RNA sequence: GCCACCGGCGGACGGCUCAGUAACACGUCGGUAACCUACCCUCGGGAGGGGGAUAACCCCGGGAAACUGGGGCUAAUCCCCCAUAGGCCUGGGGUACUGGAAGGUCCCCAGGCCGAAAGGGAGCCGUAAGGCUCCGCCCGAGGAUGGGCCGGCGGCCGAUUAGGUAGUUGGUGGGGUAACGGCCCACCAAGCCGAAGAUCGGUACGGGCCGUGAGAGCGGGAGCCCGGAGAUGGACACUGAGACACGGGUCCAGGCCCUACGGGGCGCAGCAGGCGCGAAACCUCCGCAAUGCGGGAAACCGCGACGGGGGGACCCCCAGU
């Protein structure tokens, strides 16, 4: 079973595209990260969604924030909407897109 | 007067006002539509740090090849169904995935004339 | 008009100048650089100021010349017009940089009765 | 021994001001397996043959000036060709290296395109061959120095401004670039931000830091260092390793200056000095001895950078009558 770099376990197909890291010519490399996703509308890309704390210092207090990002999704492992993934870091893809997404954990809850 | 530099317009809809000027290291320059002719004409530009790009216009022997890696230096004859463009294959212009037609057979390239200099196709198969 | 020639010998590397007007000025008044005119039909001037050892079927030809307010003659612009172009060598510039361009004025190719000075060698 | 001219390197740094900018401009953590890089350091290899003009200098000048023409003679570490080393693209087949992971590196076949160099200069030793060592030239692999590009997060005000976007968001095939990318193009779709404040207006160079307070906090970011941007306003190119160049080049707009009335020029947000504006801000000084930079084999040469004084109730410390 191939690895590329993250100790975790590659999908049970084959692809076609190059832009794919398990069965292409893209590398992988930077930031790690994990979130649910929020869309699949256009084709072979979604929108992944996380969530953090922000540490106010003079109320001491907290605050919920956000951040949504674009991600290229390869044929052999589409995700739809409300399941985790987990994503890397490449080089850019289109203007907006620059992770890429690797392996789907919960899909259907 | 052709610059690759950044957008002006936000991926949200709002438009941006620019903060200095063109650098001259962000240029751009002119396709170089190769044509089918009786002569191969190319000239040789300088580039970014003083290297050089081979740059072809006009295009007379092909480089065809095949399965056993077994090239022959053959004429084209003229260009059809370039997916690249929609009036190529008419004026013959050959880009990168045009369908040359050599004098022994079809044939797809698979080298970029602008940049290289040459062209190099593979036998396409029927 | 009244012109200024400058006939150089290109065997001996000297020259001298005369000074033509009324007939003479009329037999090179449209001639364009590179004309070849024969010395005796228009040079009232004689086998002198040089030592007295030419041929009597030499001729000269026209080279180039200075203009009545001291603009050059550009070899390449036909006609006896005056323009102002962005040069980068050649006669009208002397560039002192490398790379460098600079907007000269200069003058046609054809005579006309605005040139005061006419530059010419002696082939034999 | 003095001087100018061809030729090399430098003039893209250094000095100045804060107009524009709410933005990947800046701070911090990461990425380039998607990129370029003269001077400098190491290792491994080359310098084999031909050719050619023209400045200085001599003979004539033109023009009011700015500037500029014709003929003769000459040399190079100047310029050009040939060959070979080498660089680049594509097809087929081996498994030698780095790394977390090879569109990369290495080896063997095949088809093409591009294509190097100055054995040059100065001392010495021998009658001469010829050496000794000093400064050099070209290609390859790697570093270093300097940058281009890209992400995650962090820092203003307005609802008497609610909807905004149509190359706009994405895909497929390409061109262009040093390089990835709607950065541009030809087709196929209908996506993309937003009451957790999008869009549009307002003000503003960002930070290390600075004033004030017992602290929590509130207010400011001229001077010193680090990043960004600009050279009367707007557009655009040439040379170079690097610029779309404050003391380099064009065009428009808006000012001014010299002219023999045909034509030429200039733009201190460099240092002193002048006018205008204002409540509001200095000498038209001495030096390359010090710190450094550019040039040179070196001794050296230049520098309103930096260094020394002149003017002024600028801020602190230590004293007199
Ligand atoms: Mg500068
Ligand atoms: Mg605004
Ligand atoms: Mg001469
Ligand atoms: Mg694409
Ligand atoms: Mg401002
Ligand atoms: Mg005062
Ligand atoms: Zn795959």
């Amino acid at each position: 079973v191939r690895d590329i770099g993250l100790r975790i376990q590659p999908p049970a197909e084959k692809c076609d595209d190059p832009k794919c890291p398990w069965h292409g010519h893209l590398k992988i490399h930077g930031r790690v990260f994990e979130g649910i996703v929020v869309s699949d509308k256009p084709r072979k890309t979604v929108t992944v969604e996380r969530q953090y704390y922000h540490y106010l210092k003079k109320y001491e207090r907290y605050e919920l924030r956000r951040s949504r990002i674009h991600a290229h999704n390869p044929p052999c492992i589409n995700a739809k909407v409300g399941d985790r993934v987990l994503i890397a870091e490449t080089r850019p893809l289109s203007k907006t897109k620059h992770f890429v997404v690797v392996a789907v954990l919960e899909r259907a809850e | 007067a052709i610059w690759q530099g950044r957008s002006l317009r936000k991926p949200s809809g709002g438009r941006i006002v620019l903060a200095r000027k063109k650098r001259k290291r962000e240029l751009g320059r002119e396709p170089s539509n190769t044509r089918v002719a009786e002569q191969d004409k190319r000239k040789i530009i300088r580039t970014y740090g003083g290297n050089k790009k081979v740059r072809l216009t006009a295009a007379a022997y092909a480089n065809v090849f095949d399965k056993s890696g077994k090239g022959r230096k053959v004429r084209i004859i003229r260009v059809i169904e370039n997916p690249a463009n929609r009036q190529f294959a008419r004026r013959n212009i050959i880009t990168k995935g045009a369908i040359i037609e050599t004098e022994i057979g079809k044939a797809k390239v698979t080298s970029r004339p602008g940049q290289d200099g040459v062209v190099n196709a593979i036998l396409l198969e029927e | 008009a009244t012109f200024k020639l400058v006939i150089s010998d290109p065997k001996t590397g000297i020259a001298k100048q005369i000074e033509i007007t009324g007939p003479e000025a009329e037999k090179l008044i449209g001639k364009r650089i590179g004309d070849q005119i024969p010395v005796k039909e228009l040079g009232i001037n004689l086998n002198e100021l040089f030592g007295k050892e030419f041929p009597e079927d030499v001729k000269m030809e026209i080279r180039g010349g200075t203009d009545k307010d001291g603009f050059p003659m550009r070899p390449d612009i036909h006609g006896p017009r005056r323009v102002r172009i962005l040069l980068s060598k050649g006669p009208g510039f002397r560039p002192k940089e490398k790379g460098e361009r600079r907007k000269k004025t200069v003058r046609g190719n054809t005579i006309s009765p605005e040139i005061v000075q006419v530059n010419v060698k002696l082939v034999y």
